């Protein structure tokens, strides 16, 4: 009920974390957390909003050490994505995941699919799933105006 | 090989954009087809009597 | 091995002087001393191998997608190459099917354009016997293009597109019964076609130039 | 004098202007047919897989059994 | 619209009116399954229904996987014959269908976020749990999972017309999202 209660209290604030960031912390696992989550929500009888992709983008970066720069192309990447639906029904962490990787990897300070899954807690399978949605459609989704290194035109 | 991949969809995007305006031009130059049918049999219509 | 940057470099040489004609190229070819390329001691098993590699790359940079001023620097380079060669049996360039319809449309261009050079180098190439006409490019086991926006607008294409249009306002002109006015039927004629498609083009053109321009 | 101008110049405009959108239509599936053919490159796929059993199931990973010779 | 629900699964309890031994059961039954460290239930499968009954020792048995009402009561009456064969006083008294799962496909996509943010009362959507969108349907006490495929599936209803009306009342809403 605890983690439930600090997973609520976060995700209203504004600021969310998720299910294995607390999970992570506690000492019960995310099954039970949600399942409480639900339960809370049911019998509080409040609400949440729904979690965008730009809420675990300033926090995601921060764990890394992606320059401000890459933090803001990414969250450009991956809103810009949401847009125009090139990942139907997947969890914004994926996304954010599959953004934060394509922009560390465009930009001068490069990242692995392992340390983007073991920030976000998402399996690398998973980034590279939401990864080649939106791998055709890489430049259009940058920001205009993105200083890089290594070209956004050639990417893994 | 994502160079060729970006210039192919670039390409892409500048050719639906001229379809998309030679639609529209085509669009109009049917609606003003379907004035001239109607303002022509209108007109014709003087000299049946 | 570094082959592939001497050959956009004598192209790129080639295409700065903006000619077809071959003496250019024979004057590239001196002055760079490009026949020297297959110069050096190296025995006859890599000494075919990389003259293979050179009439591939060669034959590669003759086929589309690349500008017409590309391929035909290339058609002079792979000349050049086989005609040049330290093998004793020469290395034949490696002819696909799928291709031989670009490649003899680009000749039937080329001698129509009065471009005598070419066409007749790719006559000696032919007569010489210097084709492998293979099934695929390439044994399988296991920049300068061209756009498609120049084929769709043009000079030609706009020029002929604003004559119909001002052809069009002056029978609109003609054809009302009075000489005041147009029908009021007939007003949803876009005067924004040419600026919309001039938008598009440089558009396009800009987000190129700004491409090839490094951050 | 008479719209009957008005048509012939108007279907031979929109005779020219289909003509140019089917080229750039063809032009549009040849660019479709590129990028399928690139999709299928993401999605292409070895020697091993043969060199033994090259008949095998797909379930149990076993060739056909031996021939009687 | 013109689209229905399919019945997917169709879950009904009976009662036997007498005590099992469980061990005979298994022991006995052609396609039984007994574990009592994993579970307290004889697992029986049936090929011409093609259903699963779970059978208790107070003598309720329950069978699931039906896709009919008449089915799963031809399932059930199967199931009371088979153990009545193997020596036990098994008679077939209130039989009722406790769930009723169908499936379906509005065929276009539906855009999850605006539904659950016009929808907060009744939708619960969390990405992180479960990819669809969970509508509690109030009117009948239905359970819709909707996903950005299209496909819906309706479950907890007890008779196939909830399951009907259920479509038909989230359908409009489902059609106003169009994605």
């Amino acid at each position: 009920i605890a983690s439930a209660c600090l997973y609520i209290a976060c995700r209203q604030e504004g600021v969310p974390r998720t299910f294995k960031e607390i999970c992570a912390v506690s000492r019960i696992s995310k099954k039970e957390i949600g399942r409480c989550f639900k339960l809370i929500l049911k019998a509080l009888e409040t609400s949440v909003d729904l979690i965008t992709t730009g809420d675990f983008m300033s926090r995601f970066c921060s764990n890394l050490c992606l320059p401000k720069q890459v933090q803001m192309a990414a969250t450009h990447i991956a809103r810009k994505a949401v847009e125009l639906d090139l990942v139907p029904g997947r969890s914004p962490i994926s996304v954010a995941a599959a953004a934060i990787y394509m922009a560390s990897q465009a930009s001068a300070e490069k990242r692995t699919q392992k340390e983007i899954g073991d920030i976000a807690g998402v399996a690398d399978v998973t980034i590279r799933q939401s990864y080649r949605l939106i791998y055709p459609r890489a430049p259009d989704l940058f920001p205009t105006d993105f200083k890089f290194d290594t070209p956004v035109d050639k990417l893994p | 090989m994502l160079s060729r991949l970006q210039e192919l969809r670039k390409e892409e995007e500048t050719l639906l954009r001229l379809k998309a305006a030679l639609h529209d031009q085509l669009n109009r130059l049917k609606v003003e087809e379907l004035a001239l049918q109607s303002m022509i049999s209108s007109r014709r219509g003087d000299e049946m009597l | 091995p570094g082959l592939q940057t001497d050959c956009e470099a004598l192209l790129s040489r080639f295409q700065e002087t903006d000619s077809v004609r071959f003496e250019d190229f024979t004057e590239l070819w001196r002055n760079m001393k490009f026949g020297t390329i297959f110069c050096g001691r190296m025995r006859n098993l890599e000494k075919n191998m990389f003259t293979k590699e050179a009439l591939a790359l060669a034959w590669r940079y003759f086929l589309p997608p690349y500008t017409f001023q590309i391929r035909v620097g290339a058609l002079y380079l792979l000349y050049g190459l086989y005609n040049t060669q330290l093998c004793q049996p020469k290395q034949k360039i490696r002819v696909a099917l799928k291709d031989w319809d670009e490649v003899l449309k680009f000749q039937q261009d080329l001698v129509n354009a009065q471009h005598f050079d070419a066409a007749y180098i790719f006559r000696k190439l032919r007569l010489d016997r210097a084709f492998h006409f293979t099934a695929m490019p390439k044994l399988l086991s296991y920049k300068d293009p061209s756009d498609r926006v120049m084929k769709l607008i043009t000079s030609d294409v706009l020029e002929e597109m604003l004559n119909v249009h001002d052809h069009y306002q002056n029978m609109k002109h003609v054809i009302s019964v009075d000489k005041s006015k147009p029908d009021k039927a007939l007003s949803l004629i876009k005067d924004d076609f040419f600026d919309n498609i001039k938008n598009i083009v440089l558009e396009h053109q800009q987000w190129h130039k700004d491409r090839k321009n490094p951050s | 004098e008479d719209p009957e101008t008005c048509l012939q110049l108007n279907m031979v405009y929109q005779e020219v202007i289909q003509e140019k959108l089917a080229e750039a239509n063809l032009l549009l599936a040849q660019n479709r047919e590129q990028q399928e053919e690139l999709m299928r490159d993401l999605a292409g796929s070895y020697m091993g897989h043969f060199m033994k059993p090259y008949f095998k199931d797909k379930v149990t990973g076993v060739g056909p059994p031996a021939n009687e010779d | 619209s013109g689209i229905v629900p399919q019945l997917q699964n169709i879950v009904s309890t009976v009662n036997l009116g007498c005590k099992l031994d469980l061990k005979t059961i298994a022991l006995r039954a052609r396609n039984a399954e007994y574990n009592p460290k994993r579970f307290a239930a004889v697992i029986m499968r049936i090929r011409e229904p093609r259903t699963t009954a779970l059978i208790f020792s107070s003598g309720k048995m329950v069978c699931t996987g039906a896709k009919s009402e008449e089915q799963s009561r031809l399932a059930a009456r199967k199931y009371a014959r088979v153990v009545q064969k193997l020596g036990f006083p098994a008679k077939f008294l209130d039989f009722k269908i406790q769930n009723m799962v169908g499936s379906c496909d509005v065929k276009f996509p539906i855009r999850l976020e605006g539904l659950v943010l016009t929808h907060q009362q009744f939708s619960s959507y969390e990405p992180e749990l479960f990819p669809g969108l969970i509508y509690r349907m109030i009117k009948p006490r239905i359970v819709l999972l909707i996903f950005v495929s299209g496909k819906v599936v309706l479950t907890g209803a007890k008779v196939r017309a909830e399951i009907y009306e259920a479509f038909e009342n989230i359908y409009p809403i489902l059609k106003g999202f169009r994605k």
